[PDB]
């Protein structure tokens, strides 16, 4: 297996990962090559399909012209997976639209056909042994998987031989439960992957490790001191939100209620939903009314993001902030949510001044709501620093970039390519 | 595939 | 990854 670690039965949590030796903050516990992975459609042309390296002048696949590579070696190594989509993409044309989950599951089935035996990705936990929670799925979740199965059949019939429907339901459920999203240094979505040994770790809202990525290789580093006998915990979710929001997501997606110290004490809940100190204090009903409103506009914006124009999306963020500000302070996480969304729209519009203003309001509340070594905090420092440098605010840029580096050295390792890249940006402008 | 921050 |  993995030296210094062991799989064990964690009471109430199924299987888990336990330390057999001590690990200090910043230590690498283990690394795990991707069992299967896929580059997200929006990042094609910026990243190599095989190894995920970002660079300019990638070689384009001459057949489909929609997959880019470092060189012919990366291209040849990616062929067993790319051929599932190369020709279908041109033949289906505009009508080719399998969801990312379908794309990943197709590559899982292809990997199983080629490499049926245990891989180096599965030293402690195999894909076949993944938890499915099939008995807990409701009809709406089962009907969505069955829709995914139909898409899998529609788009991948010529390259894949399918198991029976029951096996496909289980596999999709296992993917929903154990799959990982890969993000770049700015926490932008890069793709999806299966990391079997990383999937073994249970969840905590005060985790003692963080998962980062070196291309398609997952790495796991301590962000708290870990002693022999202690369970290794990662976070499955965005830790910005209060306990009821976190446990709503964990129950819905992973079918458990978290009992970590943060969930048990709820010690950060009050700061996360901070209320303005008005002459007449807002009543509990009014607070719960604004929280309900906030959750609704968050959902409305998530839908609107697919079709509305950038200026229209900014309008939603502006109006929602105005209404919430009558009750919520700026450090309130529902305010911060819409500010972050507005920043995203500004970054896409290349409105650097607009994005900088939002970043400056977000970073200090982020620092206190998130844990000590949060990737959400590091990436916000990084966005600020790059905005500053781009706008020729060299001194503020350097300060922000160094703040990002200080965190990433712990989470990513001092020798990570991301840290080398960021140091160039300090000594370029 | 959902496990991750943000 | 912003386009800057
Ligand atoms: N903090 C926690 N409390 C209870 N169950 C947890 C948990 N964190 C993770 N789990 C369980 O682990 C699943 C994610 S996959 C993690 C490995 C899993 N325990 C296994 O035996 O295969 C979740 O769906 C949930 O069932
Ligand atoms: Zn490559
Ligand atoms: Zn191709
Ligand atoms: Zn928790």
């Amino acid at each position: 297996g993995l030296g210094g670690l062991e799989r064990f039965c964690s009471p109430g949590k199924g299987r888990g990962l336990r330390a057999l030796q001590p690990f200090q903050v910043g230590d690498l516990l283990f690394s795990c090559p991707a069992y299967a992975y896929v580059l997200t459609v929006n990042e094609r042309g910026n990243h190599c399909e095989y190894c995920f390296t970002r660079k300019e002048g990638l070689s384009k696949c001459g057949r489909c012209k929609q997959a880019f590579y470092c060189n012919v070696e990366c291209q040849k190594e990616d062929w067993p997976m790319h051929k599932l989509e190369c020709s279908p993409m041109v033949v289906f044309g505009e009508n080719w639209n399998p969801s990312e989950t379908v794309r990943l599951t197709a590559r899982i089935l292809a990997k199983q056909k080629i490499h049926p035996e245990r891989t180096p990705s599965e030293k402690l936990l195999a894909v076949k042994e993944f938890e499915s929670h099939l008995d807990k799925l409701d009809n709406e979740k089962k009907d969505l998987i069955q829709s995914d199965i139909a898409a899998l059949h529609h788009f991948y019939s010529k390259h894949l031989e399918f198991p029976d429907n029951d096996s496909l339901v289980v596999l999709f459920a296992q993917v929903n439960c154990n799959g990982f999203t890969i993000e770049d240094e700015e926490l932008s979505h890069l793709g999806s992957a299966i990391f079997p040994d990383v999937a073994l770790m249970n969840h905590s809202c005060c985790p003692n490790v963080i998962v980062t990525y070196k291309g398609t290789l997952a790495e796991v580093r301590a962000v708290q001191e870990i002693k022999p006998g202690e369970e290794v915990f990662t976070s499955y979710i965005d830790l910005l939100y209060p306990t009821e929001d976190r446990n709503d997501r964990l129950r819905d997606s992973y079918f458990f209620t978290c009992e970590c110290q943060e969930c048990t004490t709820k010690d950060k809940d009050k700061a996360k939903v901070e209320i303005r100190k008005l002459s007449d204090p807002p009543k509990a009903e009014a607070i719960r009314d604004m929280v309900r409103y906030a959750r609704n506009v968050i959902e409305e914006f998530r839908r609107a993001k697919h079709y509305k124009s950038p200026s229209e999306l900014l309008e939603i963020c502006e109006l929602s902030q105005e209404k919430m500000s009558s009750v919520f302070e700026d450090s309130n996480v529902y305010m911060l949510h819409m500010m972050y969304q507005a920043m995203g729209v500004c970054l896409y519009m290349q409105d650097w001044e607009g994005a900088l203003q939002y970043g400056q309001k977000i970073i200090k509340p982020y620092s206190k709501h998130y844990p000590l070594y949060s990737l959400n905090v590091a990436s916000m420092w990084l966005k600020l620093g790059r905005l500053y440098m781009g706008l020729e605010h060299k001194a503020a840029g350097e300060k922000a970039l160094k703040k990002a580096i200080a965190i990433m050295e712990v989470a990513h390792g001092k020798d990570h390519p991301y840290i080398s890249e960021i140091k160039q940006e300090i000594e370029s402008h | 595939t959902l496990k991750g921050g943000a």
